[PDB]
This record gives structure tokens, C-alpha cells and sequence, in this order.
């Protein structure tokens, strides 16, 4: 009793903890393997703005030449 | 005390009938050993007793209860299992120290009869093969180490192969 008190953390502790480490690891572990997916399609098809290769221009000229 | 199964009653009863000699020398040193430093321990121990007074409490085993198993937990999440896995740990912690109070039992049966021992009984040879199969079939034995997931496995197969013999016959 004298063991468990300023040298014990207790059954409640790590039953409590350990399940919120858990809670973390869960949400760590699944949008891995979400970015996995995700990447596994980005990269087939050019959908969304993940490994989107640069264009060639957005605006140049649209003024009148002195074109045939 | 209630869980122990113990014998119904001693018997024994002095009877010294043949001889004098000078009566039972076992029972002559029990009477000068029970005052010569059996007494002495026994007053220690009043002693010690009586030097106690104020003890605490201690409120004993702690409960917590079912939580849901693992079986009803579907599909894997690692907030769900958890709790069921201890639950089934818990559990198995348990199973292990109710073969050892049967065995311990068996234990008796050797000793409190002696003479006749695989004879009478009958009872506790009977206990025993009741929960160890049960614990062989059931509760790993062959399953390895121990896992949660691997013991819904086992109860499966056991269960699939179970099916399939009753469905033929």
C-alpha cells in the first residue's frame, strides 16, 4: 500500500491511458493508408492537386495580329 | 473454507488395550510438547494478536464487468477491441487458476483416502475430465500464444466441424 503510493501509477492509469495512445494510433494507422489510396489514384488520374505535372501557360496573347 | 473440498469427518480414538510397558511414548511426548513450546507459540501468537487492534480495511477484488465481447464487436477498430481483449485475457487468467483448484483437489483424493485411492473418489476424477477437456478444446491448448482474435478463430473451426458431423448423421 506504502508501494503504491509516490512509486505506483495505479490500474486505473494505463487502462484510461494506453486506449487514448490506442484512440491516436487508430487516426495515425488509417489516413496512412488513406494517403496510400489516395496517392494510388492522384497519380493514375489527373483529378485532384497531388503530383499534377505544370502546364504550359495560362495566358499569353489574344491581341490582333496582322495575320492571313 | 467453502471453495475447499475437504473430508467429512476425522476419526481416530486412543484405545491402548495390549501391554504397559510404559503406555504410548508418541502420546506421552504430545502432552509434554504441546506445553513445552507449542503453548509458548500459541501465547506469542495471542500476543501478536492483541498488539494489532486497528487493521485497514482493503476492499479486495475489483470487479468490471462484461464490456462487450469480442464477438459482438464486428469488423476491425482498435477502440472496440481493446477493451475485448482484456476482457478475454481477464478470462483466461481465470481459467487457468480453476484447473489449478481441481487439481489441487485431486490432490486431496491421493492423500485424504491413501489405501484405496483409484478406487473410491469416483467424483473427482470425474470433475477433472469435465473441465480440462473443456479447457483443451476451447480455451487455446493449441492455439499458441495467447490472442483474442485467434480464440474466435478456434471456436469457429471448432464450430464449422461440429456442423458438418451433425448435418451427416
Amino acid at each position: 500500500r506504502w508501494i503504491a503510493r509516490t512509486f505506483f501509477d495505479g490500474p486505473e492509469k494505463n487502462y484510461e491511458r494506453t486506449m487514448a495512445i490506442l484512440q491516436i494510433e487508430a487516426e495515425k494507422a488509417e489516413l496512412r493508408l488513406k494517403e496510400l489510396e489516395v496517392r494510388r489514384l492522384m497519380r493514375a488520374r489527373g483529378d485532384g492537386p497531388w503530383f499534377h505535372y505544370p502546364t504550359i501557360d495560362k495566358e499569353l496573347i489574344d491581341h490582333s495580329p496582322k495575320a492571313t | 473454507x467453502x471453495x475447499x473440498x475437504x473430508x467429512x469427518x476425522x476419526x481416530x480414538x486412543x484405545x491402548x488395550x495390549x501391554x504397559x510397558x510404559x503406555x504410548x511414548x508418541x502420546x506421552x511426548x504430545x502432552x509434554x510438547x504441546x506445553x513445552x513450546x507449542x503453548x509458548x507459540x500459541x501465547x506469542x501468537x495471542x500476543x501478536x494478536x492483541x498488539x494489532x487492534x486497528x487493521x485497514x480495511x482493503x476492499x479486495x477484488x475489483x470487479x468490471x464487468x462484461x464490456x462487450x465481447x469480442x464477438x459482438x464487436c464486428q469488423e476491425k477498430d482498435v477502440l472496440c477491441m481493446f477493451e475485448a481483449e482484456m476482457q478475454w485475457r481477464r478470462d483466461y487468467k481465470v481459467d487457468q487458476e480453476i484447473v489449478n483448484i481441481i487439481q489441487e483437489r485431486l490432490k486431496a483424493c491421493q492423500q485424504r483416502e491413501g489405501e484405496s485411492h483409484r478406487q473410491n473418489c469416483a467424483k473427482e476424477l470425474e470433475q477433472f475430465t469435465q473441465v480440462v477437456k473443456a479447457y483443451q478444446d476451447r480455451y487455446x491448448x493449441x492455439x499458441x500464444x495467447x490472442x483474442x482474435x485467434x480464440x474466435x478463430x478456434x471456436x469457429x473451426x471448432x464450430x464449422x466441424x461440429x456442423x458438418x458431423x451433425x448435418x451427416x448423421x
